[PDB]
């Protein structure tokens, strides 16, 4: 076997990650599982506009005020 | 710009099937 060692694959710097986060226009309704995850009908930006889909809440991480503010309006 | 909140969308998945 060879013995290396990982490199910095992965950026370290912060600035653009929209490869891996899109635009949370706002939530347009929500679920919840029998499994126990909660999932909620995000419209996101900058895609198609008829992209929205759901989407748990593990990937709303940064969606929290927009999401919060759903749940505090929306039980 | 915009303030506005983003989200990551989890972009990827597979069911598993035969």
């Amino acid at each position: 076997m060879v013995s290396v060692k990982p490199l910095p694959d992965i950026d370290s710097n912060e600035g653009e990650t929209d490869a891996d986060v899109y635009e949370v226009e706002d939530i347009l309704a929500d679920r919840v599982n029998k499994n126990g995850i909660n999932e909620y009908y995000i419209k996101w930006a900058g895609y198609d506009w008829y992209d929205n889909t759901w989407e748990p809440e593990q990937n709303l991480f940064g969606a929290e005020k927009v999401l919060k503010k759903w749940k505090k309006r929306k039980k | 710009a915009r303030t506005k909140q983003t989200a990551r969308k989890s972009t990827g998945g597979k069911a598993p099937r035969y």
